[PDB]
């Protein structure tokens, strides 16, 4: 899983 | 009522996406002023196209890395950008930004590709599809002339797109449809199931009513689309499988980290 990038992209950009 | 929602979602859509059905159809037939797409129908024309699209895949050892991997890379790029526009679109969705971030990155994980192949149908026709923002056009025939399994990847997308484009949906239908696919309250690992569901009921309803007035004559279009949601789901499954193969029987075609985690523990 992790998804460290999908998180970084939901913040604001 | 929820109609101010329909327009809400549609505005976010028109903003977050660079290419849309409207432009796609004008390009894929209609010259008008000018700018007829360069056709990549074989290896020569492929290299001709890359020569411009890189100065990176034309003079960097990549000018001669199997064509299948070069292409796999360009599609990879389109996914990354689209997954990116897809994230903003979802956040601009009433309710999405109020959910737990983990449920967000859960809806995006399972709906992102269903969305991709849906919107990609817009730029496809029975003979091929637009590439590079509508500047190029790669033939359906050239893609099946590749070695396996690369030659088996798009054919299913073309069959789905031909049946899907017959429904003649426009951009407004697609925005709601895409929101409906993304806000699916049946995804795995979903924490706050309860809410995501009602959210779904909302947009689906809105969509039902929208198609009902926008396409009064296609009568059973809403149910047709419901079926196409399930179709997209299976297409994704098949595509993901198709990639796992390559990924381990074609070490030269690596996947972008963003896409790496989406596929990662998917189906
Ligand atoms: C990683 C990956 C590979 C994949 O699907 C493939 C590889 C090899 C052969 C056939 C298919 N596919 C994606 C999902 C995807 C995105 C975009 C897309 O079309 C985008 C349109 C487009 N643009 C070009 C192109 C542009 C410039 C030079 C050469 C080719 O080609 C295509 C099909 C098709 C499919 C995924 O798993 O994330």
């Amino acid at each position: 899983e992790r998804h460290k990038i999908l998180h970084r992209l939901l913040q604001e950009g | 009522d929820l109609k101010s929602l329909a327009k809400r979602i549609y505005e976010a859509y028109l903003k977050n996406f660079n290419m849309n059905k409207v432009k796609a159809r004008v390009i894929l037939s209609g010259k008008a002023s000018n700018n007829p797409p360069f056709v990549i129908h074989d290896m020569e024309t492929l290299c001709m196209a890359e020569k411009t699209l890189v100065a990176k895949l034309v003079a960097n050892g990549i000018q001669n890395k199997e064509a299948e991997v070069r292409i796999f890379h360009c599609c990879q790029c389109t996914s990354v950008e689209t997954v990116t526009e897809l994230t903003e679109f979802a956040k601009a969705i009433p309710g999405f930004a109020n959910l737990d971030l983990n449920d967000q990155v859960t809806l995006l994980k399972y709906g992102v590709y269903e969305a991709i192949f849906a919107m990609l149908s817009s730029v496809m026709n029975k003979d091929g599809m637009l590439v590079a923002y509508g500047n190029g056009f790669i033939t359906r025939e050239f893609l099946k002339s590749l070695r396996k399994p690369f030659c088996d990847i798009m054919e299913p997308k073309f069959d789905f797109a031909m049946k899907f484009n017959a429904l003649e949906l426009d951009d407004s239908d697609i925005s709601l449809f895409v929101a409906a696919i993304i806000c699916c309250g049946d995804r795995p690992g979903l924490l706050n199931v309860g809410h995501i569901e009602k959210m779904q009921e909302g947009i689906v309803h809105v969509l039902r009513l929208h198609l009902q007035s926008n396409h009064p004559d296609d009568i059973f279009l809403f149910p047709k689309l419901l079926q196409k949601m399930a179709d997209l789901r299976q297409l994704v499954t098949e595509h993901a499988q198709l990639v796992q193969i390559i990924k381990k029987t074609e070490s030269d075609a690596a996947l972008h980290p963003l896409l790496q985690e989406i596929y990662r523990d998917m189906y």
